[PDB]
């Protein structure tokens, strides 16, 4: 999967992360999720399921698919979500492929 | 939740990380084994349900990885031989929040593991 | 009054014709309907019956929510008349995640599953009372067809299977009479990985179209000798493939012999049936989630490897509707036995995110030597006005 | 055990009394009954059934919204004891949007029209398996009699349409022994559009009273004979016309060759019968919509043409109220076969905008020599009040 | 195939608890029918429960005004004996009053529905209806509201048109198999027979009846069914059995006349014969239908104005509402029993709580052994009902 | 024709998962009846579920205050085993006390009802009321809350007279087709003899009951039909059965006398005999009704004070509530095999976010194959209920 | 045509004006199928009211229907500056034919 | 949705064919029906078809010169104005029902209006 190397945004603001990939990859399975990593620290899981979201995550993160990209939606871009953000795809058969991490940076 | 401690090798040795869940029986669920090398992203070694004791590996990662596991314990080990130079990194254990079902067939990766150092080393 | 033996020739199918509807997540928006997933039909020398592994709660409830798993203490086999929605007053014949059931001429045959997943206890029940059990044989889930199985003058041919998803797995053959196993038999043959077989007589023994789970998307045949007590196996030869997850039609194949190694990860419980040469099956319109459902009949696909010459398509679900498991059963007619099928319609969660719970309808067609029409038939409940 | 052959004489008839009412629609404002149109009621040697068309949703539901529309994919015929309002637990014998069931001494056979209108499938059911199937042999729409048929010596007689409503229709009449279709026959007679037939056995054959939608204000009489196969046509000459959209009585009229060409664009569904010249026959009291329902006789109205003579007049329904769809279905007796008649209240949208289902409610009467009074019964429920 | 009722009556020390139908109670979180005159009937095989059901159930909004007893949506609901009147039910025949049987065979069902003015009388048999009735008198034509008696497949019913404060035609149809043979107009002394309850006294058929013009006391019809003869007296008892009715000091009966003894209004009762004794049971209250005891008089059925009373049982406590009550036979291995059952209304006109009026029964039947004591209300909190 | 029970007992190893009803669970999205005190009783056809309801739905307004366990509504629900308690059930009888019994042609339905000084108890057969019987000591009449054995026609029901913490009058009754042909007092060491789990043992029938004055250790009660004897004691394993109990270690059982040993309370439970070995079920924990546990002890039906444990089964968790518990036999093939039912008891007095007091049933059934692990709690969310 | 109105109408803006459409017995009387139809000048005419009474949805709530007898009534409550257009009505004459009234001109002012 | 066909000019006596096709779903069971409004003047109905039933119903002014016809597998209706006059100059509408044909919904419900097309008869 492709990712955006590095993306910015202002406090207060929405940003979205793009996630693109083949058809055996994200495009024909509804198994996307998507993974915080601040620095130091384990991957927490924000997104399972393209949409659906873990209890304990804040609301401002929603996550989407539209074709073959998946798209996940920061809104109301606090200074705590500065964190790398990764995505994962089911490619088909019993064999995850991630993406390439984007490190979001607020300003 | 509870993974080995950090591990020092030199190459062309053999090491093997564990991961214990607590909390309940967790032979049904998906155990996953994930890379990070320090300053790159996360790669998928493979995942194995302990109960069915088949695990499946990826594509570059055939050859080199044995992953086992003992369901009555729900303790999954991963034994990485051969340990060349830039296998150094953190290798993360996960777990499936859902059992192991006909729309859950997928390694989903819940819960985390705190990590596990290994340095290939001289 | 006495034993079913099957002893009659199949019908002239040149296509299927509708049988039966069970509009349950529609009555179930405004009525009490249990939650159910894989239904089957049986039919006694009488009528036919609907089979469901229901959840234990309705769906206007608020023990629906996480609905979507499959192995709960509190997993019941539903019994029903053909047509009868699964109401507050239907019966729970046993404790089962994973359920059989035939009719031998005399009485009901029920196996069922429960327990652990690594210690689990399959039930066998004739005429209304536990006659025999047995325990896992490779401490892994031990499953069922989660359809019906054969009832061969008092002899019953239930293919259980007990290992890995994704690995090698023992699948054993029961042979029972009036709720005790008299035989137990391997599988042999080069199928490698048999699951929720689809069985139906075809005298003097039975034949059973199952689904793999390990490296194939053609589907596994098991044909059983009941008097030998003899199993062997091969794969449906009809280039075509069956299973969910497959690629497309120019890019399948399907030889004879060995699973085709071409997406064979996952699967769904379908069905097919031979006409001498030809081959009768059906499939979900979708190559990755199942959604639709067709049925063709492939022209010397049970005897030429990998012919993709395709007659007689019928859709039964279009491509925009959820479809789900599917199962074929045996109609005794006058003369010639009648071969039908059930497709499964899944509403609910992992898909639609709008409810919180999963259950199914199911959709029943039977075949038919004369002419028939185009059609649609989709569970078509609003998943906007539910609960 | 033993065939239906209705060689008794149809024994006296001074009138009618109530028989049985079903309030469904005062019983589902607090209760879960399926929305339904277009029943009948067919009776076994033993007792008698109700049927009807359901929309695959109870009342108190969001998918009661909209239930206008006629040919729906989630329609089934629902079946039940006569009495037994249409509750969660009724029975779905097949998918359609039009039915025929009958009772042949031995087993039931339903007629079932499903799919699309263009291409339809019609399966006939017998003794709880699909026997046949045809399809549409004009593409136009497949229509049965949504009624009951006629079992004689094991022959049972379908009327069945296909073709415009407001032109030349192709109306065949099927003989069919067990569920599989032994003859068929093209309408022939008089008769220019034959839709929705009431039939009753009048031994050795078969007589139908139908409804016109393109130029007849009066119904159709179809004769069949079970023997030759053969099909004979004309009208009822009865100057009082049967038909909702009808002239007044002083400016109605029918000569029974021809269709009298008065309002003849649309109809009910309508029954009539046969004693010696007269004729006793049930219509809706307002001439141009189906509120009220009347029951008469008119003396020598099926043997002289243009008769207006009425006598032994009943107000079934009043003009007040609502009706609709009326057939017509004989019970053997201990030395005689008996009429009865179903009269339909339909109460929903199209006329009563305050609600946005359309359901219905049965009201049957049976045929008595002795003496009877004079009542109403209407549907009964207070729309205000409804769901 | 056809039943008789050769066979002796039962040795009745008293009466045991048989069965109830929580109906009040369920219908506050179910669907269940509003019902009124239920009744209970004994094929060979088990027993029935029928109730005038109006066509609603309690949790609707058609609840409203159901005080009225002649609705063209009424109708008769079988059910087996225990099973609430749910949707499941059947509706067998359009009544607002009704009479049902089984004669070994089939059952034969008598419903009368129509206008006040013109009534019909519909006699469906065996699931079919064979013959049909119109009014004689253009009043309402009424039934006994019970069980018929059916003796070697002739079937006894009574059936009155007339006023309910004056002269009455009663008239007693002898039916065989759904169709109706003869017709034999009442004679004797009584003069107003409503709601007879009726059990076979071999060979003919005793029927106790509700006097609604003069008379406190309970009228008698006996029924020969060979020659159709009718004959009529009272109840000898003295302590009358009506609701409306003096106290035991003041009451009294003499076998032939109504006693003019607040004997404007009834009850449906019944009393039984076991001898010269008398089996009767009665309201508790002397102006309300509130309670219902059962006791034994003695020489209450051939000496006239006994007022000596033994076994008394208090099947419903005065403090709890009642209603109709009714006899049917149950065919033993040598002996014919005797059971009754009780209405017991909750609603309208006495609750003005609710808006609704609907029953619940309470079955009881003799016992030739031993007994305790007890009360068996509806037992329904009217501030919990919709 | 009439069932013998002449066969020899089938082969048991273990027990095996036959029946839930999830009642709870669908009560709370359905109109389910509120039941206390289930059994499971087989025709030669089938098995049916009874149950003693209290003559109300969970969600309803008169599930307040539903710990009481006589009430005047009370009857006995009977429906096709696996159907749940919903509103289309027959109630057969009025009973807050009973036993249903099959003799191979009809049921018998002992149903105890009336005051607690002046108690009633009907014998039914046949869908008829046959006899009747009173208080004998003018206490609480009880019954066993299962079902008990009929042997060529004549079957054996143990009723109990008296305080339940001190000498009560037990005495066994022997029916024929519905009339009691002889009464036998309750004769043996067996100094509290309570509500009994019964199986026949031809040519006779065992019964296992519960103590509640001063024993835990399970009295037996065997009687022979051919003669009306009855002989008692108790259970020779020190593994023993009632829920209140020490410890394994501290417990003890000699088969003559109670052990005096915290008898105190007791629950309904289920013990039979396989050669020398006992097969029983009881409670995992020791104070209270909470898991459900079967065993099979060596010799321990014959030898006194047997603590050798094998072949444990955990039917329901240690974590989860459970209740009564009872045994039924089933005519097989060639063997008779026995089955116990047990109560999952949900609702108030342990629980105090709902107001009412229901239960669900487990049904196992005995097998001569090989089984598995598992738990089959009630499973109801008890947050997410009226 | 068969079916009568007003040539022309005019109103205030703010004010209610209700349109009239008799007709015979055939017509406007029994068969209650009277339709309602607004054209703006120079486009193709719109559906407004249907079967007497019923309203389209996305047609604003102001303009309601109603029959009395043989004749029939469109209310427009609370007249603006869109309101201006051609009016007409439609009904079932029976034997599938329709039968259209000459339309009016509603003017604001 | 409603497409129809263009604006032509036509000469007296000579004959004119209009075209409307729905591009929606599928609609064969629909009812569709012709307009036409002479300039300045009100709607007159001229007649209407189920494609399915494929029976065309005309009013009584002009039955002989209207032919309707129509193609329920492209949904496409075709009106053919054969001997043009002078007061055939108008504009033509093809509207459609919002329901199917059904016992309750036979009349030509129009609900659906297409753009219209103008038909210009004179020299």
């Amino acid at each position: 999967l492709t990712q955006p190397a590095s993306l910015s945004g202002s406090p207060g603001q929405s940003i979205t992360i793009s996630c693109s990939g083949s058809s055996s990859d994200i495009g024909d399975y509804n198994y996307v999720s998507w993974y915080q990593q601040h620095p130091g620290k384990a991957p927490k899981l924000i997104i399972y399921d393209v949409t659906n979201r873990p209890s304990g995550v804040s609301d401002r993160l929603s996550g989407s698919k539209s074709g073959t990209t998946a798209s996940l939606t920061i809104s109301g871009l606090q200074a705590e979500d500065e964190a790398d953000y990764y995505c994962s795809s089911y490619g088909g058969n019993y064999n995850l492929v991630f993406g390439g991490g984007t490190k979001l940076t607020v300003l | 939740l509870v993974e080995s401690g950090a591990e020092v090798k030199k190459p062309g040795s053999s090491v093997k990380v564990s991961c214990m869940a607590s909390g309940g029986s967790f032979g049904s669920y998906g155990f996953s084994w994930v890379r990070q090398a320090p300053g790159q992203g996360l790669e998928w070694m493979g995942g194995i349900i302990p109960l069915f004791d088949t695990p499946n590996y990826a594509q570059k990662f055939q050859g080199r990885v044995t992953i086992t596991a003992d369901a009555s314990t729900s303790t999954v080990y991963m034994e990485l031989s051969s340990l060349r130079s830039e296998d150094t990194a953190v290798y993360y254990c996960a777990r499936d929040s859902l059992p192991y079902g006909d729309q859950n067939y997928y390694y989903g990766m819940h819960v985390w593991g705190q990590g596990t150092t290994v340095t290939v080393s001289s | 009054a006495e034993y079913r033996n099957w002893s009659k020739p199949q019908c002239n199918i040149t296509g299927f014709a509708p049988f039966s509807k069970d509009n349950s997540i529609r009555l179930s928006a405004g009525g009490d309907i249990w939650v159910t997933r894989e239904p089957y039909v049986s039919c006694d020398p009488d009528k036919c019956y609907q089979f469901a592994l229901g959840q234990g709660t309705t769906l206007n409830n608020g023990h629906s929510n996480d609905t979507v798993h499959d192995r709960t203490p509190y997993r019941t086999l539903l019994m029903n008349e053909l047509g009868v929605p699964f109401h507050l007053g239907t019966k729970q014949v046993c404790i089962a995640w994973s359920s059989s059931s035939c009719h031998d001429g005399k009485a009901w045959l029920h196996v069922c599953v429960t327990g652990d997943d690594e210690n689990a206890t399959a039930s066998f029940i004739y005429n209304g009372r536990l006659v025999d059990s047995i325990g896992s044989w490779s401490k892994k889930i031990l499953r069922t067809q989660e359809s019906e199985c054969v009832c061969i003058n008092g002899t019953c041919t239930v293919v259980m299977t007990d290992g890995s998803a994704s690995g090698k797995a023992d699948t054993k053959i029961l042979f029972i009479e009036e709720g005790k196993i008299v035989h137990t038999s391997p599988l042999s043959g080069s199928a490698q990985h048999v699951e929720e077989c689809s069985c139906y007589p075809r005298y003097p023994g039975v034949r059973c179209v199952c689904r793999d789970n390990w490296k194939g998307s053609n589907r596994p045949i098991v044909d059983i000798n009941v008097k030998d007590y003899s199993i062997v196996s091969s794969y449906v030869c009809s280039g075509l493939v069956g299973d969910t997850p497959r690629k497309n039609d120019s890019s399948s194949s399907s030889h004879c012999l060995d699973p085709n190694n071409e997406e064979g990860g996952h699967g769904v419980k379908g069905w097919a049936f031979d006409d001498g040469n030809d081959v009768w099956m059906g499939r979900t319109i979708s190559e990755k989630l199942r959604s639709g459902y067709e049925t063709f009949k492939v022209i010397e696909g049970w005897s030429k490897p990998n012919s993709k010459l395709q007659i007689n398509r019928q859709v039964i679900v279009d491509r925009g509707n959820r479809s789900g498991y599917s199962g074929i059963f045996s109609v005794e007619g006058k003369s010639c036995i009648n071969r039908c099928f059930y497709v499964e319609l899944i509403r609910g969660r992992k898909q639609e995110t709008e409810v919180l719970w999963t259950s199914n309808s199911i959709v029943v067609f039977c075949g038919t030597s004369g002419t028939y029409g185009t059609g649609s038939w989709p569970d078509g409940a609003d998943i906007n006005l539910m609960p």
